[PDB]
């Protein structure tokens, strides 16, 4: 088989800017080469095949180059439509091996968190389950820490957490941890704190709710 | 004509067992009547052996049966089979050669032949069309395929092939002999007159485009040669009177004699000459080959489809030195211009194919 | 136009099988080879296999060797791919692609589901308590995916954020948050809408302040 | 496409015998599946006899193979096996001639198509494509091994061998048959274009051009004849029904029947038919060189290597009457400009090979 290994892993660039991906072929595979284009939860789409050439849509702003075993992509003037994924594959034999992938991310200004805690709602609480949910909104760097801590002592098990893709218009990050407890363990406590810690401060940003 | 071509493009497990399912141009299909033939002359002497004749005429016809299977013996018949099958399947394709196609003359008159107002149009096209009639004329002459499509000279008028006024000039030259050289005569004519009238520029290409002409005489001659002087007829009742004899000796020689006498050879007894059916498959088959080879321009399945080339050198004629004379594509530059050595894609399935340069056997491969 | 129109979404138990589809049209089907990509979350896309319409001549990979079936039928001008002995690692997103020295047209892509749960509605339960409060909705004990989130029946969009579900004990569970002005709540009343066509499931949740 | 020509340059002890050690394009592999049936079906039928039949159906089965046995007669076999074979290998060689090479007409546009500047770079660059679209044209549609990678008209333009607007011309030339003929068509027409834009001298140097292009049109004619017109299926299916025939009798005649019966011919029982098995891997092998040249375009190891020939002609094609048009090297006087009689070196190791002159046989050697 060809190995196909690209770099980097994610880039992180603002409009104007100019990229450059990079697939390295395991073994000589000539001007076989081919770059597509993904967005999340679309298919793939062809963007420059034959290493140089590019397909029917592709503004002149994309241009490939490389042959052998080191190709490269390069994205000059970015857009805001050029934010997305990016894979290699090459096209010297069976199997055709894809690339690792590439996630071109928007690059913008910090933001910091905007936690919002919740308590079990009381439909929940009748059914025979409790569930704390405490949302982390807006915010930048991707990174983020999120501890729970059930009347102070640490809270690890029983937590589930899901973060989402960059926000297309504002280019900030979200995620939603939720503490999931038996109803009869629910009661047995008073307070149920949410910790954040982020590179946005040195002190982690707290929202709890008291049983009281 | 039957083109089996692509499915013995690979050798595979399957590749010619797989053909013995065929039908069209088939073996089966080309013995069927003989076969059946041979099957009841064998079995209806079989019964006559085992229910009718008594105990002393079983003596003879074993007897008989002994004589006749020492003379059933393939060696001579292989010997003369090979040779005339070999014949026969020389003239088939020298003859499937001789059919004349347009595409050379078709080249030059759609090139060298100026105008592109309706006189040139008319001169490039009524060119084709004598080289075509001079093929049509000589091909309903050796084909009872085209014959029967074109029985009499007004069906070839009728079909688009001659104008009524070259019919009448046609018959207007007294000649007791097949005219089928006339077309070829008026299309040298016609391309010096064409020439005179300044549509051909030089002698040159005026030679260039009658040695064209020239070659597809002798094509059609060649047609004329192969359908008149037909293998000597001594030579294939030879190769009949040969297999046949073959055959005779089988239909008593191979019978199933009495076990219990312990004749040296038969001692088992089948009913069903399997092995004698299978050498009857091989040498009345064989000489299907030629049987059905000896005249390529019948109706046989594997008999070239001569109805179908005069279609398409019409069609295809016609539309090079018509629509196609000085009509160019946009010349552009190729994909290639600023690529000294290019490297053509290959598609997944194909990859395994692209190999180094053969410089030659003498060179060390490193 | 080239198009290719693979099947629906599929979900089917541990060991079973499954046959997806992809139907092309606005090319000559017999002329270009068919390709099937997997695509998993995190992993890179891996080549399943290549079909020729023509003589359904099949090169697959080595890796999918007993686990993949290509086969074509050229008077439909669809292709198929057959999955067998499926597990939980065959759960992913498959596509058709067309090839010519390329991969220039691929499906929209069959997402296929292994799991042994049945179909279960969605609980949907309200959660409620400084110039903009956050609310929300959670989305818990759930299959299969996936399910539609609008708050007020679609008119307010703008400020929300609808988190990936998780799966808990062989079951989704989602999170939907949404900031509004203080000023219009409680005064404008404000209902989270979670359609589960799965289980044709359509709940309305009206978050009302805590009590 | 195998080539092993360098190691028989020279008859040594093991010129032949090293060869059979070889798989690439060997017997081995071709034969590898039907051997194994053969040796299966053999002692399948084997153990049946050995452990199965009863006392008295072995007598039976003793009687059956001496009949079977009988009738495996190799020389019927050998007649149409030999025949059949000549044939394949005539018309595999034929086919192969029949590849058109762009270097004579290469040379011509090379030379003949006057101008240093991008027109005449353009000319001669879209003359030759338009003679390489005309072989990769009827190359794919004879070659499995072309089509898989040219599969459709698109594959042909991306890989550039035809431009979009050919393309778009191509389409706009409404014909139902097959369109190879084509660009050499628009050859002609642009070699006479070119001639009267006066980037071709005289009619003499046109001709000559025109006349290359006719031959290539030619080559091409004769690879889709012999794609057209094949091997007469009853031939093909004689020679496969003969030796089936043959392996048939063989599976019963050549089993190792009772020793203690003390047959005539089975005085041992060697449990494996050592001489049957060489005689499978004879004539199933001698089959096998038919069933693998009938189609010299497929995708057998020894099947002719069409899509390398396609991308060594575009790169020399288009290097030779581009960056070689009017450019050669620096005229220089020769080594031997004084010397008439000049004595090329020889190596240490080819001194023997300096002869004398060969004057005549008539002449006598002092
Ligand atoms: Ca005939
Ligand atoms: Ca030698
Ligand atoms: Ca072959
Ligand atoms: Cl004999
Ligand atoms: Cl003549
Ligand atoms: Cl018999
Ligand atoms: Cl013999
Ligand atoms: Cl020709
Ligand atoms: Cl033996
Ligand atoms: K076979
Ligand atoms: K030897």
């Amino acid at each position: 088989d060809i190995q196909m290994t690209q770099s980097p892993a994610s880039l992180s660039a603002s409009v104007g800017e100019t990229v450059t991906i990079t697939c390295r072929a395991s073994e000589n595979i000539y001007s076989y080469l081919t770059w597509y284009q993904q967005k999340q939860g679309k298919s793939p789409q062809l963007l420059v095949y034959n290493a140089k050439t590019l397909t029917e849509g592709v503004p002149s702003r994309f241009s490939g180059s490389g042959s052998g075993t080191q190709f490269s992509l390069k994205i000059n003037s970015l857009q805001p439509e050029d934010f997305g994924g990016y894979f290699c594959q090459h096209h010297y034999g069976t199997p055709p091996t894809f690339g690792g992938g590439t996630k071109l991310e928007v690059k913008r200004a910090d933001a910091a968190p905007t936690v919002s805690i919740f308590p079990p709602s009381s439909e929940q609480l009748t059914s025979g389950g409790a569930s704390v949910v405490c949302f982390l909104n807006n915010f930048y760097p991707k990174d983020i820490n999120v501890k729970w801590k059930i009347d102070g002592s640490e809270r690890q098990n029983g937590v589930l957490n899901s973060w989402t893709d960059q926000d297309s218009k504002d280019s900030t990050y979200s995620m939603s941890s939720t503490l999931t407890l038996t109803k009869d363990e629910y009661e047995r406590h008073n307070s149920y704190t949410c910790e954040a810690t982020h590179k946005t401060s040195t002190s982690p940003i707290v929202k709890s709710f008291n049983r009281n | 004509t039957v083109t089996y071509t692509n499915r013995v493009a690979d050798a595979r497990l399957g590749t010619f067992s797989q053909l013995l399912l065929q039908w069209k141009g088939s073996i089966y299909k080309l013995l069927y009547s003989e076969f059946l033939i041979f099957i009841s002359l064998y079995f209806a002497i079989s019964l006559v052996y085992r229910l009718i004749l008594s105990e002393s005429q079983r003596l003879m016809f074993e007897k008989l049966a002994l004589y006749c299977n020492s003379y059933a013996e393939l060696a001579p018949v292989s010997a003369v089979l090979g040779a005339y099958v070999s014949l026969v399947v020389s003239r088939w394709w020298a003859q499937y050669e001789s059919i004349p196609w347009p595409d050379r003359i078709m080249n030059l008159v759609s090139c060298n032949v100026d105008g592109e107002d309706e006189y040139g149009r008319l001169l490039r096209r009524t060119l084709m069309r004598y080289s075509n009639l001079c093929s049509v004329l000589i091909l309903r002459s050796v084909s009872t395929a085209v014959y029967k499509r074109f029985p009499s000279m007004e069906h070839v008028v009728r079909a688009g092939l001659m104008t009524p006024e070259e019919h009448k000039k046609f018959e207007s030259l007294n000649s007791p002999h097949n005219k089928f050289w006339i077309p070829c005569v008026w299309f040298s004519n016609l391309a010096v007159k064409a020439r005179n009238e300044g549509r051909i520029r030089d002698s040159v290409l005026l030679q260039g485009i009658l040695n064209e002409l020239n070659t597809l005489r002798s094509q059609c001659g060649r047609l004329y040669g192969y359908d008149w002087i037909s293998i000597p007829l001594v030579y294939t009742q030879v190769v009949t009177v040969a297999v046949y004899s073959f055959f005779l000796a089988c239909l008593i020689g191979r019978q199933f004699l009495d076990p219990e006498k312990a004749y040296p050879g038969h001692e088992l007894d089948l009913f069903v000459p399997v092995f004698t059916f299978l050498q009857f498959f091989f040498y009345a088959g064989w000489l299907k080959v030629a049987e059905q080879l000896i005249n390529p321009f019948g109706e046989d399945d594997d008999d070239f489809e001569t109805n179908w080339l005069i279609d398409r050198n019409l069609q295809v004629s016609l539309m090079a030195v018509d629509e196609m004379h000085q009509d160019l594509p946009i010349l552009e530059k190729d994909l290639y211009w600023n690529e000294p050595d290019p490297q053509p894609p290959y598609t997944a399935a194909t990859a395994e194919y692209k190999r180094p340069s053969f410089l030659g056997s003498t060179f060390d491969i490193s | 136009q080239v198009q290719l129109q693979q099947s629906g979404p599929e979900l089917v138990r541990p060991g079973a099988s499954v046959k997806m589809s992809c139907k092309a049209s606005g090319y000559t089907f017999t002329n270009y080879w068919m390709h099937w990509v997997k695509q998993r979350p995190g992993q890179a896309l891996e080549w399943i296999g290549m079909i020729d319409p023509s003589k359904s001549e099949t090169t697959l990979n080595q890796k999918f060797r007993g686990k993949a079936t290509l086969n074509v039928d050229k008077s439909s001008n669809t292709a198929y791919m057959q999955l067998s002995s499926l597990t939980s690692e065959d759960s992913a997103v498959y596509y058709c692609a067309r090839e010519v020295y390329y991969f220039d047209y691929w499906g929209q892509g069959t997402t296929l589901t292994v799991s042994s749960a049945k179909t279960t509605p969605p609980s949907v339960y309200p959660l409620a308590p400084n110039s903009m409060v956050t609310l929300g909705c959670l989305v818990k004990g759930y299959f299969p995916e996936p399910v539609t989130v609008t708050w007020n029946s679609g008119s307010l969009s703008s400020g929300v954020h609808t988190f990936p579900a998780v799966l808990q004990s062989d079951l989704y569970t989602l999170s939907s948050s949404v900031t509004v002005p203080s000023s219009s709540w409680p005064s404008e009343t404000v209902t989270c809408n979670v359609a589960h066509p799965a289980s044709s499931t359509k709940v309305d949740k009206k978050i009302v302040p805590r009590d």
